[PDB]
RNA sequence: AUAGGUUUGGUCCUAGCCUUUCUAUUAGCUCUUAGUAAGAUUACACAUGCAAGCAUCCCCGUUCCAGUGAGUUCACCCUCUAAAUCACCAGAUCAAAAGGGACAAGCAUCAAGCACGCAGCAAUGCAGCUCAAAACGCUUAGCCUAGCCACACCCCCACGGGAAACAGCAGU
């Protein structure tokens, strides 16, 4: 979101997120399917499936996304970069 | 002569009877969760994999042996009077030899009248539970067992947990094993809840226990209602077997008693609820000819 | 260490926190420290009565046999303990403090009832 | 990720599956293979993977190689009596070479488990010490026993303290 | 048998034979590097006792350890010639042989 | 690490520093009680008191225990075999010396060491041995803790000398 004013930065990005909605598939509803290694540019995330009541064991945003996703227990380790849009 | 329980036939016919639900077998455990592993199978390898499951089943469910109570030991070695007064507190002397079985180590008292006796068998089991720490049971006697908390346990319907803190603490042929399992058996009995121990190594012991004590109508009304004519059967032969020169024993010699015709003459001869038994044996005749044509 | 001499023994380690005594019977080299090495453990010792009011005693047998043979010594207390177990005779000293104690018993009954 | 093909290689847990454990007599083990021929490639893979599996397992016998001496690999043991065993390893896959070499020389899983219980025999359960040996540091950690003061505070009575005033 | 020296047996390479009566054996064993936990070889050097003095540089031979040893080094003694350099003899069927090339053909016999 | 702050007018990347966590010592401010554990900074110097007797004389012990970490790959495995225990014996146990192998950190601006090998019964002959896969060397450190190694005021040692010895407990 840009935009010279703060409210009007979240009502335009809260507005053009929900045109750009993806579909997470989740094992059992709780945790993703398999581990997932990836880089995306300078970022490195490592995503280990986990049990139910292991929690969200994971960078801060990605306890965000995943709680918005509905995700509950999965493990998740962030390197290199670590550029929150990334 | 009578059968043991470790028979070759009763153990054929209490397995049978026990059942092989593999679910409720390897119900999931809740305990320490680690990440599930995941194979790619044919339909053979998972048949396979089944049927390795079963054989680990069965092996789990091997029953458990049924043993007399034992005996009270009240032997003494010695009577040292010499020491009487010398001390004010027992000894309680273990040999903690390592090869020795549990049931050989010698676990000797030294009394304070000087007494040098042979440990009865709660400081026998106290002892070697203190020294060869065993996983699941503890020293000091569980307050589970009481009564009040027994009957709590049966009103949330765990007798399978109770037999099992009951198998872990004590041992087969302790006073407080032997307690514990006829309570469990007779409380299940009383309100009907025999299914809980379908699929467990308890079953058998439960069969045979209501076997002996001649009480078998419950268990077969249960069968009979769920269907599980070959198990009553099998039970109803069983009884006969063990008590040969019962009346249904003989009434079963006499006539052509060989398949519900055994569970007809039992219901006739020797079960106190005999009009109930051939009452629901009268409904599932209804509902066998309800599907035979 | 080099020791010089020595032989071993059977005896009774102290180990515990204070005033709370507790005893491991170790097959130790008499010159080693108390509470330094051992060759081996051969059982314990609690002299504190549970809430049985049992002192328990642990004895490993066979080895405290094997360590005799080899030719281990034995300790007053260690032989004290053996003697009350049966597993040796009643040591004199325990039979001699028991007359003892027989004795002052009966001196002081005497005169309890010279009163 | 870890450097080099197949990193399972260099991992503990893979160097622990190797089931070929030699008996007291075998010293030295040398392994003549070909760096190519289509025959050789049953001892090139040998070479590859079982090695590391073999060497960790026997950490005292003595394991050489040799590329390219002979025009046909083979697998040659020194043992401890002066004995000299050739295998002969062409046509071989790797996993046939560790059987071969398992049955031939490998100790057996009841030998194995023999010296396991040799092992466990050592940590008597009744010992009590430090946990890196025992199972239990003091008779308080029993129940029923008296506890250890620094939790559960002694009764004046036993205490030597008061004791002590009892004594004057 | 009840000798002294740590190694019973030992194979090597023969690195150097300048001295009287004795070769020169650099042997070689996998060391496991705790870190890596891949294989490196060690190599270390012993002197083996040779009467015949045939050991000649690059052989491969065999070591047996002497009862004690003979001098400050001489630990071990020659027992075998396992590859004469550049005269190998393919142990399986026994023809001479250069590399992987049969000098004598398996057929001849 | 589940990370966070910080380079710029601004963004991305790389990178250093720092924050958050857990211990231990010291200091500041502050403090009621009971149980338990632990306790000089220093291998600098020491007042004082005590710490080794037993026992029918001989013997035995005072080489142990306790102490410190100055020094430092004498500690672990195998071979051999002393001393000691098994009332004398028996081989058993324990374990010296000797032999073989293994065994800390940093510096390669420490790269050469300078005889560091072998053969022979000896005589004597050969000219070799170690080392960039780290020899030789300098600095640092007690270790791999049921405990182990080393030291015991210094001269490694201790005949001898310097000199008058708490690194035994309490204490200064
Ligand atoms: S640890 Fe048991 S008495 Fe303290
Ligand atoms: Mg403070
Ligand atoms: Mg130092
Ligand atoms: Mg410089
Ligand atoms: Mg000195
Ligand atoms: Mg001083
Ligand atoms: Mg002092
Ligand atoms: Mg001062």
């Amino acid at each position: 979101g840009k935009a010279t004013d703060r409210m009007d930065a979240f009502r335009k990005a809260k507005n053009r997120a929900v045109h750009h909605l993806h579909y997470i598939e989740r094992y059992e509803d709780h945790t993703i399917f398999h581990d997932i290694s990836l880089r995306f540019k300078r970022t490195h995330i490592k995503m280990k499936k986990q049990p139910k009541g292991y929690g969200l064991r994971c960078h801060r945003a990605i306890i965000t996304i995943c709680r918005l996703i509905g995700i509950k227990d999965m493990y998740a380790k962030v390197s290199g970069s670590i550029n929150m849009l990334s | 002569k009578k059968p043991t329980f470790m028979d070759e036939e009763v153990q054929s016919i209490l397995t049978k009877m026990t059942g092989l639900n593999l679910q409720k077998t390897f119900k999931p455990a809740i305990q320490e969760l680690k990440p599930p592993t995941y194979k790619l199978m044919t339909q053979a390898q998972l048949e396979e994999a089944t049927r390795q499951a079963v054989e680990a089943a069965k092996v789990r469910l091997k029953m458990p042996p049924v043993l007399e109570e034992r005996v009270p030991i009240n032997d003494v070695l010695a009577e040292d009077k010499i020491l009487e007064g010398t001390e004010t507190t027992k000894y309680v002397f273990t040999d903690i030899s390592y090869s020795i079985p549990h049931r050989e180590r010698f676990i000797v008292v030294r009394e304070p009248s000087g007494t040098l006796r042979k440990a009865s068998w709660e400081e026998r089991d106290r002892m070697i539970q203190v020294y060869f720490p065993k996983e699941g049971r503890k020293i000091l006697t569980p307050i589970i067992f009481k009564e009040e908390n027994l009957r709590t346990m049966y009103s949330q319907d765990r007798h399978v947990d109770v037999l099992n803190l009951c198998f872990a603490q004590f041992e087969p042929d302790s006073t407080e094993y032997i307690k514990v399992h006829h309570k469990t058996y007779e409380d299940i009995d009383k309100r009907g809840k025999y299914d809980l121990l379908r699929s467990t190594r308890y079953f058998g012991g439960m069969v045979w226990y209501f076997v002996n004590n001649k009480k078998i109508d419950g268990l077969l009304i249960d069968q009979i209602q769920r269907d599980l004519i070959d198990d009553a059967t099998n039970l109803v032969q069983l009884y006969h077997v063990l008590h040969p020169d019962g009346q249904s024993a003989q009434g079963a010699k006499d006539q052509a008693a060989e398949g519900i015709n055994l569970i007809k003459v039992f219901a006739k001869t020797e079960a106190q609820k005999g009009a109930y038994i051939e009452l629901t044996l009268q409904t599932y005749q209804e509902a066998l000819s309800r599907h035979s044509a | 260490k080099a020791y010089r001499g020595g032989h071993l023994t059977i005896r009774l380690a102290l180990g515990g926190c204070t005033n709370r005594p507790f005893y491991r019977i170790v097959a130790a080299h008499n010159k080693c420290p108390r509470d330094g090495r051992f060759v081996e453990q051969l059982g314990s010792y609690d002299p504190l009565p549970n809430s049985h009011g049992e002192k328990l005693v642990a004895l490993n047998l066979d080895r405290i046999r094997h360590w005799i043979g080899c030719g281990a010594h034995l300790s007053k207390p260690m032989e004290k303990l053996l003697g009350l177990a049966g597993f040796f005779p009643l040591h004199p000293m325990m039979i001699t403090n028991a007359e003892r104690l027989r004795r002052k018993r009966a001196r002081e009954v005497l005169l309890a009832s010279q009163k | 990720p870890m450097k080099g093909r197949f990193p399972i290689r260099r991992t503990l847990q893979y160097l622990s599956q190797g089931n070929v454990v030699f008996k007291d007599s075998v010293k030295v083990m040398t392994v003549n293979y070909n760096t190519h021929g289509e025959l050789g490639e049953g001892a090139r893979k040998f070479v590859f993977f079982n090695i590391p599996q073999i060497q960790y397992k026997n950490p005292w016998v003595q394991i050489m190689m040799f590329k390219n001496m002979t025009p046909s690999p083979f697998l040659r043991f020194y043992l401890d009596s002066g004995e000299q065993v050739l295998v002969d390893v062409e046509t071989k896959s790797n996993k046939e070479i560790m059987e071969h070499i398992r049955k031939i020389l490998g100790k057996n899983e009841e030998t194995l488990r023999e010296e396991e219980e040799e092992k466990k025999q050592l940590s008597h359960p009744a010992n009590f010490g430090p946990r890196k040996y025992c199972l239990r540091e003091c008779i308080c950690e029993v129940e029923g026993q008296v506890p250890c003061p620094s939790l559960v505070p002694l009764p004046k009575e036993m205490r030597g303290k008061y004791k002590a005033a009892l004594k004057a | 048998v009840r000798s002294s020296v740590h190694a019973r047996w030992i194979v090597g390479k023969v690195i150097g034979t300048k001295m009287q009566k004795t070769a020169k054996v650099r042997v070689t064993r996998l060391v496991l590097d705790p870190y890596l936990l891949k294989y490196f070889n060690k190599r270390k050097t012993y002197f083996a006792h040779d009467a015949l003095q045939q050991c000649t540089v690059g052989d491969i031979v065999l070591l047996r350890a002497l009862p004690v040893p003979r001098a400050k080094h001489v630990k071990h003694e020659l027992a075998e010639i396992v590859f004469k350099v550049g005269k190998v003899i393919d142990p399986v069927t026994g023809k001479p042989c250069a590399g992987t090339t049969y000098l004598e053909s398996p057929l001849s016999s």
